[PDB]
């Protein structure tokens, strides 16, 4: 029932600093702790690791000389002090315990992962999205089924959540991963496959929510009219 | 100086 | 540190079938190699530790094996759970993950249904213009989406985005967005996205003319 919780993540400018904490349950304790991060749509990369008594510390070459790992058994808190931050360190940062050994063929492993804290490094600044209808037309129709959607353009930072009809509609829905522009802002689309008979009858609302900027948009998507 | 013993052991 | 390369990059199989995933190290990691499983939106999870030992609760259908540089993770007959990303990891010299192997459900070829959307008029009055071409419920994932503006091929102004594999039909969906300045969008008339895919009898072109209903 031991658990790990990270904190300290957030939006920071390049060359600035952030400082993460990872608190294990309770008290010392007799395990090493590690930092593992994942960039959006990329794999896992080991950041740093520190032994149980802080006697041994390592880092990946990508972060060496910029980040510093330390810990305190008395509080059972693990730290990642982050300095000289870059845009490429934008990732989800996991705190993890990864012990495994078969010495004297005595099988012992302990593998605990936090849910992670998010790190976003960019000069851009908080902005709500611009929701536009992707309107069903003859070009969006295909033999009884029509496609409609919403373009969630230029927002920062992540995430946004998109619903249709306040969650009444879920079948045929695709919300795509956000895409980062040259501007440094995100855009995505949410599309849904609906019967083309229901376009004249059924109302379709996409619900976009951007918690960082506190933006709540409800946009109706209509057939394209002359 | 990485020793697998230092980071993996049974408490 | 030690580099770990995983093959296949993507593995496509049907449930009940059986997977072999490779991970090779540049220098010997002895037997300190682990296997992790990860699904969208979840922390990774240990499957195998020290080459061949399963963590508690790991089904017997998973097995690990190898020594030094060559290792393999075997799934004897795959369950729907097991289609995800797999990472080998070494702890001989510090810790290193491989780039990951993605295990996908293999299904019959399905041709994309294509839809183009003109940029809305509220977007155009906002000063931008986005043209969206949508490929919905297709397989395999490899698809070539091409943008033509009055039959002039476009490069550098389009961006793609793909969904994860659908849980029920095991297809993908993809959007290609033509991002143009509104000034350059209102000069031209014909906007087309030409889609080439394994399931199509020939390249499919969906097009519209700026200003049509
Ligand atoms: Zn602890
Ligand atoms: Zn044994
Ligand atoms: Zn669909
Ligand atoms: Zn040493
Ligand atoms: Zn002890
Ligand atoms: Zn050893
Ligand atoms: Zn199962
Ligand atoms: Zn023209």
């Amino acid at each position: 029932e031991e658990q790990l919780v990270e904190s300290g993540g957030g939006l920071v400018q390049p060359g600035r600093s952030l400082r993460l904490s990872c608190v294990g349950s309770g008290l010392f304790e007799e395990h090493a702790m590690h930092w593992v991060r994942q960039a959006p749509g990329r794999g896992l990369e080991w950041v740093s690791g520190i032994s149980w008594n802080s006697g041994s510390v390592g880092y990946a070459d990508s972060v060496k000389g910029r980040f510093t790992t330390s810990r305190d058994n008395a509080k059972d808190i693990l730290f990642l002090e982050m300095n000289t931050l870059r845009s490429e360190d934008t990732a989800l940062y996991f705190c993890a315990i990864m012990v495994a050994t078969t010495k004297n063929d005595f099988h012992y492993y302990k593998d605990v992962w936090g849910k992670g804290t998010t790190v976003t490094v960019s000069s851009a600044s908080t902005k709500g999205p611009s929701v536009f209808p992707l309107a069903p037309s003859s070009k969006s129709t295909s033999g009884g089924t029509a496609a409609l959607g919403c373009l969630v353009k230029d927002y920062f930072p992540e995430p946004v959540t998109v619903s249709w009809n306040s969650g009444a509609l879920t079948s045929g829905v695709h919300t795509f991963p956000a895409v980062l522009q040259s501007s440094g802002l995100y855009s995505l689309s949410s599309v849904v496959t609906v019967p083309s008979s229901s376009l004249g009858t059924q109302t379709y609302i996409c619900n976009v929510n951007h918690k960082p900027s506190n933006t709540k948009v409800d946009k109706k998507v209509e057939p394209k009219s002359c | 100086d990485f020793h697998f013993e230092v980071f993996n052991f049974v408490p | 540190q030690i580099v770990l390369t995983q093959s296949p990059a993507t593995l496509s199989l049907s449930p009940g079938e059986r997977a072999t995933l490779s991970c090779r190290a540049s220098q010997s990691v002895s037997n300190h190699l682990a296997w992790y499983q990860q699904k969208p939106g979840q922390a990774p999870r240990l499957l195998i530790y020290e080459t061949s030992n399963r963590a508690t609760g790991i089904p017997p259908r998973f097995s690990g094996s190898g020594s030094g540089t060559d290792f393999t993770l075997t799934i004897s007959s795959l369950e729907p759970e097991d289609f995800a990303v797999y990472y080998c990891q070494q702890r001989n010299n510090w810790y290193t993950f491989g780039q990951g192997t993605k295990l996908e459900i293999k299904r019959t070829v399905a041709a994309p249904s294509v839809f183009i959307f003109p940029p809305s008029d509220e977007q155009l009055k906002s000063g931008t213009a986005s043209v969206v071409c949508l490929l919905n419920n297709f397989y395999p994932r490899e698809a070539k989406v091409q943008w033509k503006v009055d039959n002039a091929l476009q490069s550098g102004n389009s961006q793609e985005s793909v969904t994860e594999q659908d849980s029920k039909d095991s297809t993908y969906s993809l959007s290609s967005t033509l991002t143009l300045s509104k000034a350059d969008y209102e000069k031209h008339k014909v906007y087309a996205c030409e889609v080439t895919h394994q399931g199509l009898s020939s390249p499919v072109t969906k097009s519209f003319n700026r200003g049509e209903c």
